[PDB]
């Protein structure tokens, strides 16, 4: 399947993916409040005168990740399965290149490998919480989706075609 | 319940409250006889951390070897 | 279950129920806002260092509280506020996890700088809540709003609830389990019941963050302000005439400007008749008496509705006095507008001036100058600029005529200049 | 003697209001403020000489800070003469040197007006009615730098907290200041003493502050209208009124509450000050706000109403008399609606754990009240399902 190509890469050719969009993004919702022309939110009397979207990895400290919110009319289960299907390929990518998972991070860390299997222990926990299964069923989960990505027959350079290919994967 | 909590605790990767309680708990499933109460306390640690960190407890020199049936 | 069409308000509750939970902080970080804006209030100018200056043990350690409190909310929800938020904020600031070592600036809101942060966290909350309610309004089919502003908010009209101890007891008791004969037994969820217990708030509120403001002089303020409450007008020529022979000092000018500055700040704050007269105004409703010996007689005709003209030809006045006799009308401005022309500016800034009448030109200029450069951008662009923005009666002639060769960092001198031809012809 | 320092002030005013900006833009303050500042400005009675007298004071103590940080402030009228452009502009020396002071002064008695015409207090100085306790205050809280503190500047903002209207005033002078000074004299005991025994610590704290010496001379009438008064305002600065009757009905209460509280004071009925007043709130704050709800819920409970709180329940039978005979009406829709928004204050009132120590009368108030909602609930239920 095609869909898999952008994981590909991030898992081989990860260099090529520096400059993509991942399904690992809050994608600011903005693109009530106003701004003056200098710059100043007002819904003038302060200043008296009447995207945002980052790319690569953008979550934070593993720890702190607690609740999986979507934004982008997704389950939180798919949507978490994704987020995991894009840590491992990350992951790979890192052994493979390190470098290049460190500037895809933001913020950059030391270790990738260790942030990412972090970050997967945690999707795995949020996982069997939102699902109920034990922790070997949830890993059985992940193999079931992985076994039926492989059965069915970009670069995500765009924060656009990243939700399209999100929408796809989760149908 | 209470062998929930005793695997929720023992699930932890314990100041002077956890540490009675298991204690008890201990005493409660030596003193009682049955194994009905160990097998559930197993498919509990088992359903919170897969069943390789219960076989590394099956492992000698463990401090949590009675959780395990006789 | 597809619950978002069965049950919207708990669909709705649980996608943003980590983030609602901390709504129940709103009350204590702007009851904190407020205080500091009163405390900070009227004044230009750490955490730990606020704290340290409170030898009080009771009012330190509640202050303490209040920040820890205020820190936490930020920093469980910093990231969200960098993306799903309506307040735009740099990067820089919801990247780190904040401490007593912070800056005392987040905690002081404002709409610009690190106080934007506060703001933004309030807002959000806010968002939060209303949302939710619309929701409920959507269910409740009746516009009945509660509205509540932020100028009074208790712990009552704000989202307020707990996993452990409310929520979580209300979903074990819809876990209505079922069994068949010989089949196992079945868990489910009467989502119904759990949304009507959860629906169970019924309540409103609206932003009106406390802050104070970064100022605390910009005459064109008071300019507009007073022409929103009032309606103003153009000196006549004879009252122009008038003025500048009575005016022959500099200081009766600036007292008469005194006077035009004080009736102007008190319209600004409430404003009053336009045609009234000034001498009027100013004896009996501000009891300007005992100093307005010699202005009356220039004020005789002037009406409130002229103030901000005359102050503006006073002003003037005053420089092109300072210019009959050599001295410096300008010593408040940067000496880089003081630059002189070259031979072929000063022709076309000849050329213009024939072409252009002297007085609006060089009171326009002048009040240009000492409201805003008070020397590389256009003195075309921003000329029209500022025209425009007060809705100015733009001429034909300084539009269509003005030399662009002519930069700003002369403009001074440019202006000099026309007062001399005006000084030579009179 | 070397200057007419109340012909200077008085000379001041209008550039000092001119500086002066309110948040709820009170247009028509700026006037009224420099008429009254012009008519005390004098010496008719003592209390505009006393008023004179205390700003020349503040003012003196402002401009000895200001003048602590520079060089040879006794060197101010040379460097009026080094000075050529104020020589201009004022013509003669004299002048020059009447302007210099105003200019000291005006932003100092601007910032002193924006601190003692909060909420309009200023009126309390001129009214003629106005009791004489209110003026002995006033002045003593003007007189009193340690407790009316007034940080220096080195525009303006008034921060009228309540919500007064044209020329209404704060019943009690500066009751913001006394709030927040009882406010920090609360926490200060909470911190220092236990949980039982902080209402006796807060009190005796308070009667040993000179404002409590004070107040504790006012004996008989005054102190009660002092009370009520301070009541009032203390509502206005806690909680958002509608009506008047509203605040009426919420100053009886907190009244009853206090004297509940100082009935159980280990102590005869002897006066009741103003840190009982606080400690009623902060027992009965839950209460107080439930009644405030219900109150903006249902308006017409007031004009249906007619030792110990009580007013809380009244109004709750009154509600459920109302949705009774209201049943069904304007429309089921609207009915049910009331009925639900009205759940969670009676089931507060109509419930043990926020009723305590309550009287009999209280009690038989709250169980019929109890045997009306459970009918009104079945009602409401059987209309928004069947
Ligand atoms: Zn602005």
């Amino acid at each position: 399947n095609e869909l898999l190509e952008p994981l590909k890469n991030l898992a081989f050719s990860p260099a090529t993916m520096a400059h993509a969009f991942l399904p690992t993004m809050p994608e600011d919702l903005l693109a009530h409040w106003y701004t003056c022309p200098n710059g100043h939110p007002c819904s003038c009397i302060d200043c008296h005168a009447p995207d945002r979207t980052q790319t690569g990895h953008v979550l934070g400290n593993p720890q702190r990740r607690d609740v999986v919110t979507c934004d982008r009319g997704l389950p939180p289960v798919v949507f978490l399965l994704i987020r995991l299907l894009t840590h491992l390929a990350l992951l790979l990518g890192a052994s493979q290149s390190s470098q290049a998972l460190i500037n895809i991070i933001k913020p950059p860390v030391r270790d990738p490998k260790g942030f990412l299997q972090q970050h997967i222990l945690k999707d795995l926990e949020q996982l069997a919480k939102m699902l109920g299964h034990s922790a070997d069923e949830t890993i059985g989960v992940v193999h079931l989706v992985l076994r039926r990505l492989l059965q069915e027959q970009t670069e995500l350079s765009t924060k656009e075609m990243r939700n399209n290919w999100e929408k796809e994967i989760a149908a | 319940l209470c062998l929930d909590r005793a695997a929720d605790f023992l699930s932890e990767p314990m100041a002077k409250e956890k540490q009675c309680y298991l204690q008890q708990v201990k005493q409660f499933c030596i003193r009682v006889e049955n194994d009905w109460h160990r097998v559930y306390l197993v498919r509990k640690l088992s359903s919170q951390r897969g069943m390789e960190f219960v076989q590394g407890l099956s492992k000698p020199g463990r401090p949590h070897q009675w959780v395990f049936p006789k | 279950k597809n619950g978002k069409e069965r049950v919207p308000i708990l669909w709705h509750f649980l996608q943003k129920e980590a983030e609602l939970r901390l709504v129940k902080f709103l009350p204590e970080i702007l009851a904190l806002q407020r205080d500091l804006v009163k405390q900070f209030q009227n004044v230009q100018q750490s955490i730990r260092g606020f704290l340290s200056k409170h030898s009080s043990d009771g009012l330190r350690q509640l202050l303490h509280n209040r920040i820890t409190v205020f820190l936490s909310t930020w920093n469980k929800l910093r990231r969200s506020l960098e993306t799903n938020g309506e307040i735009n904020l740099p990067k820089d600031y919801c990247s780190t996890d904040l401490d007593l070592d912070t800056e005392f600036e987040i905690l002081l809101p404002r709409r610009r700088g690190l106080g934007l942060c506060a703001t933004a966290l309030v807002s959000y909350l806010i968002r939060l809540h209303n949302e939710i309610v619309y929701a409920v309004e959507k269910l409740s089919k009746e516009n009945n709003s509660y509205s509540v502003d932020a100028a009074e908010v208790t712990e009552l009209h704000v989202i307020s609830y707990e996993v452990e101890r409310d929520l979580t007891p209300l979903i074990l008791s819809n876990c209505q389990y079922q069994v068949e004969e010989g089949r196992e037994t079945v868990q489910e969820f009467d989502l119904e019941k759990i949304q009507r217990q959860i629906v169970s708030r019924f309540l409103q509120g609206k932003p009106r963050l406390s802050l104070k403001g970064i100022p605390t002089w910009n005459y064109e303020h008071l300019f507009m302000d007073i022409k929103n409450k009032m309606a103003q007008d153009s000196l006549p020529s004879s009252v122009i005439s008038a003025i500048s022979g009575q005016l022959q000092s500099y200081s009766d000018a600036c007292e008469v400007l005194s006077v035009v500055e004080v009736t102007l700040g008190f319209l600004s704050t409430a404003g009053g008749d336009p045609n009234m007269q000034l001498n009027v105004y100013t004896q009996d409703i501000l009891q300007m008496g005992d100093q307005t010996i010699h202005v009356l007689k220039a004020l005789n005709r002037c009406q409130l509705k002229h103030t901000i003209a005359l102050w503006q030809f006073l002003s003037a006045h005053k420089s092109e006095q300072l210019l009959r006799l050599h001295k410096e009308p300008f010593g408040e401005i940067s000496s880089r507008y003081k630059a002189d022309l070259s031979p072929e500016n000063a022709k076309l800034l000849s050329t213009f001036l024939n072409q252009t009448g002297l007085d609006a030109f060089l009171l326009e200029l002048h009040e240009m100058i000492i409201l805003k450069l008070k020397p590389q951008w256009s003195l075309r662009d921003t000329l029209v600029s500022y025209m425009q923005t007060k809705e100015s009666e733009i001429l034909p002639e300084m539009a269509s005529q003005f030399p662009e060769e002519i930069l700003l960092a002369s403009c001074v001198s440019v202006w000099k200049t026309a007062a001399v031809l005006k000084w030579n012809r009179e | 003697s070397i200057l007419d320092t109340t012909r200077l002030l008085r000379s001041c005013v209008q550039s000092a209001v001119g500086m002066l900006r309110d948040q709820n833009e009170s247009c028509t303050r700026n006037m009224r403020r420099v008429v009254l500042l012009l008519g005390l400005l004098n010496e008719d009675d003592a209390c505009h000489a006393s008023f004179l007298r205390v700003s020349k004071m503040r003012l003196s103590v402002f401009l000895k800070k200001q003048e602590e940080s520079q060089f040879h402030p006794l060197e101010w009228l040379a460097r009026e003469a080094c000075n050529q452009d104020a020589l201009q502009e004022a013509g003669t020396f004299r002048h020059t040197l009447w302007k210099r002071v105003q200019g000291a002064v005006t932003p100092l008695l601007a910032s002193m007006i924006s601190f003692i015409d909060r909420d309009g207090n200023l009126e309390l100085l001129t009214r003629p009615d106005t009791p004489p306790w209110a003026r002995d205050l006033w002045m003593f809280i003007f007189s009193d730098t340690m407790l009316l503190n007034i940080p220096l500047v080195m525009y303006i903002v008034v921060q009228n907290h309540m919500n007064l209207s044209e020329n209404a005033s704060n019943n009690v002078p500066f009751s913001w200041k006394i709030k927040d000074y009882l406010e920090e004299l609360w926490v200060q005991a909470q911190y220092i003493t236990d949980a039982e025994g902080l209402p006796k610590k807060f009190v005796d704290i308070f009667q040993q502050t000179p404002l409590g010496r004070f107040l504790a001379q006012l004996h008989g009438e005054p102190q009660q209208e002092l009370l009520q008064c301070y009541l009032k305002d203390f509502i206005l600065l806690t909680m958002r009124v509608s009506t008047e009757e509203e605040l009426k009905f919420l100053q009886m209460a907190l009244w009853s509450c206090t004297r509940k509280l100082k009935a159980a004071s280990e102590a005869p009925e002897e006066e009741v000050s103003l840190p009982w007043v606080h400690l009623a709130y902060q027992r009965f704050r839950s209460r107080l706000q439930n009644f405030s709800r219900i109150l903006t819920i249902y308006p017409q409970v007031l004009h249906s109403l007619m030792c110990e709180m009580t007013l809380d329940a009244f109004a709750a039978m009154a509600c459920t008399e109302m949705l009774t005979r209201n049943t069904l009406k304007p429309s089921p829709q609207a009915w049910l609606q009331l009925v639900k928004n009205l759940s969670m204050p009676l089931e507060l009132i109509c419930s043990d754990e926020h009723m305590q120590g309550s009287g009999s009368l209280a009690q038989a108030v709250i169980r019929e009240v109890r045997a009306q909602w459970s009918r009104i609930f079945s009602t409401a239920l059987f209309v928004e399902h069947v």
